[PDB]
């Protein structure tokens, strides 16, 4: 995730609606909370 | 990794109840990303 | 209340001038600041 | 500043008492919040 997260050449998207989003949501580790700014700016839409 | 309680303690229910709060806080994963990171000096990065 | 934390960092660790500073203020690290949150909460005198 | 925070490759040090010093140590910007962990990190002193 470290890999993941300094680069955006790929997209992170989860589910619409579960235990998954809601992790990254409630987290506040960096490199986490740094996905959640990422999962949040979604254009177009990461979540399924 | 949990906090060891004695079998009886008086402090398993207050106990149970500060992993708690201290969680709905994020204060556990904000103790984590601030010191795994302040000495991550050796980022991997810099052999690589 | 006695916490018994064993002497592994990054969880409890030695302070700089650790024969100079006791009990709570010789002892540094993850678990401690963890002891920390949790008895200030739970009001218990925690030494280490 | 960037490429100076991203690599520990470099030392950075500033004067033992002046005007950088201390702006260093009351800014909170990211980058030069990063470094500043890095100045009080100084094994050897950085400082002159
Ligand atoms: N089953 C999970 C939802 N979920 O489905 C996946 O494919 N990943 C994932 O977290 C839940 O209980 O929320
Ligand atoms: N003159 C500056 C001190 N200073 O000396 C340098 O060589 N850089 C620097 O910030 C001050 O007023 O504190």
């Amino acid at each position: 995730a470290e890999d993941l997260s300094k680069q955006t050449e790929i997209a992170y998207g989860t589910l619409d609606s579960g235990s998954t989003k809601e992790f990254f949501r409630r987290s506040k580790i960096a490199v986490f909370d740094k996905m959640w700014t990422y999962m949040r700016s979604a254009e177009p839409s990461v979540f399924v | 990794y949990g906090i060891a309680t004695p079998k009886g303690s008086s402090l398993g229910t207050p106990v149970n109840l500060a992993v708690l709060k201290l969680s709905e806080q994020g204060v556990l994963d904000k103790l984590k990303n601030k010191w795994w990171y302040d000495k991550g000096e050796c980022g991997a990065k810099d052999s690589g | 209340v006695v916490v018994t934390t064993i002497l592994e960092s990054p969880y409890v660790m030695m302070k700089k001038n650790h024969e100079m500073l006791e009990g709570n203020e010789r002892y540094e690290g993850y678990c401690v600041d963890l002891a920390a949150e949790i008895a200030k909460h739970c009001g218990f005198k925690y030494k280490l």
